[PDB]
């Protein structure tokens, strides 16, 4: 059988690998770089652009930019350099031998679905491809065919109810606020404490801090009080150049913005609220499976203690005769990619791929007939 | 002159060996400490992983 | 003689210094090697615990 | 009514005076001096420290040190000597009779707000006080309650979107480049021309030069070309010990760093990009007033020809269906202090002051209940 | 490849020779002389000017002057007499058959780079030339592409952070103190002991003394105490006309001015302070390699025991988790010239030269396009 590349298009880390595996084989930063100089590096082989660990390590002669922001490809030309790095550097294989499965947000722009279809087929010469919604794959990685996924990436949060592998297209909810925003917010609130960070070389350490030290409080007022009454809600972090900084209440405040969007000037409702407002669009005979199968997904859901908080919040909005229970997979950060590996290795799914001939007949638009 | 000259050649031989050892001492320090940083990193990860394992054991 | 003698003082000090640099190389080698073994070790520990956690998680 | 002291905490000139005036009554250097040697003077007595025009004129045996660097109080002990000078030497009044209004940068560190609050109340025995963001006051001096302020102050730059008297806490932008590092930069680029200045006694003349001779170009490439093609972009300055120096393209290059931060190794975006990136975080119903009330504030904005440059730059970024115009007050260097005198003399504001009784009952953190 | 003449523009020793060699071919004093009176010699042919070992030996008839003072070319007419002596007397070769490489300090004046370029193409008719920063060549000679150099040369001290190629142009820091003023200082402090010197013929012996007998103390107060408590910190020197003088604490005091510029009325920061203030301007992911690889360069760094002192001083300033090391090359007095000798021999470097054709097409301005 043809080995598929499953490539999860993350807004902060790219997760990529071969199908038939139950885990990604490549994980690298979603960063693309270009020279500070008027040309190539002195006395060394020619490259016009740099990616991942090469861009992170050669940084002193580069300007760096991001290819994807808030679940949207914000520059085609840099998403291409992630793809070029993915096939030829990280997996060291010809993509033209390997069908491609691409992850996307719910309601990902159609002009974008097409530019992705076109770029894969014309430049990389892929033999076949498909594009799939993040939450739909995370449900398959949760071992269940019907349920709802709260998927919170490194840049967007969605609530996506699904019946027997199809997402319900009227009931989906979106919130631009998650891991990208969360770093910029964390950085603001640290400046406020008097640990001013103003440089993007600091922003990436603030990102790492966030991933290591943030935790979801079970009760926001009680933890806030605890930090005001005692300094036991603070953890030290030693920066790379020495200098021990102390991270305080910012730990739980940073992710608190997910429950209360008004903290950062947004008019949107919270992630638990948009869970409730999503399920109540669905039929009563299926609401039982949706409320019982609330699945957490994506990088932002890997903060400890999240389940007890989300269990609380949803039972408070939802009637006490829908069964309520949080499903948190063992490695929920990868569940989109794992579900993509499962889907790409089903025997019945091999009829679903976009072929190169159908692309030659209908242009990039074929994704709106073969995909959903 | 002949004595000074023979001391200078030897001193220059020892010097040439010295800069090889200093470059090799520097690379030996840099690698030792980089490994130590990576070793600390892996220790913070086992330590978290354990705790998740101990939280998971109470759940299980 | 004066020119020879002063050159000899600096080179002889350089020699006393080389010997320290040499001990220091040895000490870096021992640390570097040891810490890469501790990393290899810690990866095998982290791997066992993680495989073990995975098998439990899967029973969960 | 009680006469307030409005004290602008300026990074190069302290501006101070009495409220009910529409202009500062003391405008003096933000400098403190300390002896280089014991037995400082013969037949004339001694002092342990010096401030302002006394430190500038008695300089021949002094080290100079500073209260405020980068808009940030960097040494409490020098900020105190500036304050001691302000009340007792300059205005010759008891501060304990006069409520105090202190200016601050947007997002000024909270431990700093509290050390300033504590120092004012315990040592100076002030009857009441308040702390206010610089840019908010400059908007009141522009006759306005809603608008976006570029506060490019005496030593820090901010873009500050202000809505009905409140600076929006998610939409503020900061730049670590203004009238402080502009001197240090000017000095480097003169050394490059071969007018080597290495002494801090030379640096303060370079400062004066900068204030007199710098001008904002309307077009950076066209003025640069003009200076390369002709020596008509050069103005002479006679140094205070004879010797006529010629200041060239450095005039417009020095301030050029505000538009292009990469010239000095900073990763930051320019004052125009940080204007657009600020207003794009603001609500569409308030954009209509914010874009119409683009207000210039601070010492760094007093370079001629700024408005035509700023008008250009912001129309190129922001779309062509907004009321894009630049507001430059008649004496924009003082608009913070003037707005502080206006605020301190409103009949509705007199409930807002921290009283000595509230400081005695609640301690230094009272600033985080009375101020924002 | 064409054999490149590498000229080290040292402020006290000229260093010269052919590229592709491990050590300089000529090492002679940076001195030029002219007659003190009308009529100068009988029985042998008179000369209008004198240079190098001829000026050092025939000294009494000469007004000696120095072509490079304070790291700056101060008299064009004497810099030409060094270069005419270098090609036709010392190396005995035609420079019009050879490329030329010139060493320079950082931030070298544009007018001086132009007058040197013009002299090379029009006084000496060279086929090609290039100009390079002292520290960049010393680092390349050491076998490295990344590090910070403390280049304490003959006439000036510079701090120069370098990464994977060139120096970082915003981060460089300068001090107007090295081997030039060290002699004049040594001479003052000997007069103070009662070994008065007045003749510039005495100053050159004081220079030699300085190079032989000065040593960097590891602890300034403890060595000072030792000399006050015992005469074991004194070394004898027999002057060239008999008379045994005793050089005391002046040995470590002389160079002590590098750490404390206030000893000689300067306002500047010390060599360790300007090292730390330079590295703190660099990008965080390269601060690691810059703090780890602190490199010594120049004649003034050849005082024994310097590394333990500098190791101390920098660890006290910089935090204790970038692991500091002092790199002191085996022959760190020459590493500038050796770096030029290595670099000018490479096939990759032959594209960097300023040609006589580019000087005919663009004039003296070409050096600011070709040099980095």
């Amino acid at each position: 059988e043809t080995t598929a590349l499953v490539c999860d298009n993350g807004s902060g880390l790219v997760k990529a690998g071969f199908a038939g595996d139950d885990a990604p084989r490549a994980v690298f930063p979603s960063i693309v770089g270009r020279p500070r100089h008027q040309g190539v590096m002195v006395g060394m082989g020619q490259k016009d652009s740099y990616v991942g660990d090469e861009a992170q390590s050669k940084r002193g002669i580069l300007t760096l930019k991001y290819p994807i922001e808030h679940g949207i490809i914000t520059n085609w030309d840099d998403m291409e350099k992630i793809w070029h790095h993915t096939f030829y550097n990280e997996l060291r294989v010809a993509p033209e031998e390997h069908p491609t499965l691409l992850t996307e947000a719910p309601l990902n722009p159609k002009a974008n679905r097409e530019k992705m279809t076109q770029i894969m087929f014309e430049t990389f010469n892929v033999p076949a491809m498909y594009v799939a919604i993040q939450a739909v794959l995370s449900l398959y990685a949760s071992g269940r065919t019907t349920g709802i996924v709260l998927d919170s990436g490194d840049g967007v949060t969605h609530n996506v109810p699904i019946y027997e592998g199809y997402a319900l297209p009227h009931a989906i909810m979106r919130l631009d606020l998650a891991g990208r925003d969360l770093t910029d917010y964390l950085m603001k609130i640290l400046t406020e404490r008097g640990y001013s960070f103003v440089t993007t070389a600091e922003r990436e350490i603030v990102r790492d801090i966030k991933e290591k030290l943030c935790y979801v409080a079970l009760d926001f007022e009680n933890e806030m009080a605890t930090a005001a009454s005692s300094s036991s809600l603070e953890k030290s972090y030693e920066l790379p150049d020495g200098q021990v900084i102390t991270i305080g209440n910012e730990r739980f405040r940073c992710p608190e913005t997910l429950f209360q969007p008004s903290f950062i000037g947004m008019e949107s409702a919270g992630i638990h609220e948009t869970t409730y407002n999503s399920i109540m669009k669905c039929d009563i005979d299926i609401r039982k499976d949706l409320y019982a199968n609330n699945v957490l997904s994506g990088g932002t859901t890997m903060y400890p203690g999240i389940a007890d908080r989300m269990q609380k919040e949803i039972t408070a909005l939802a009637p006490s005769t829908m069964k309520i229970k949080i499903i948190a997979p063992p490695e929920r950060k990868y569940s989109v990619w794992i579900g993509g590996s499962i889907l790409a290795s089903l025997s019945t799914f091999q009829q679903m791929w976009i072929s190169k001939q159908e692309y030659d007949e209908a242009g990039p638009s074929i994704v709106h007939r073969k995909c959903f | 002159k002949h004595i000074a000259e023979d001391a200078d050649r030897k001193y220059e031989e020892v010097a040439r060996k010295l800069v090889i050892i200093e470059s090799d001492l520097e690379r030996a320090e840099e690698r030792a400490e980089l490994s130590e940083g990576k070793c600390a990193e892996l220790e913070e990860e086992l330590k978290t992983v354990t705790n998740n394992l101990k939280s998971l054991e109470a759940q299980a």
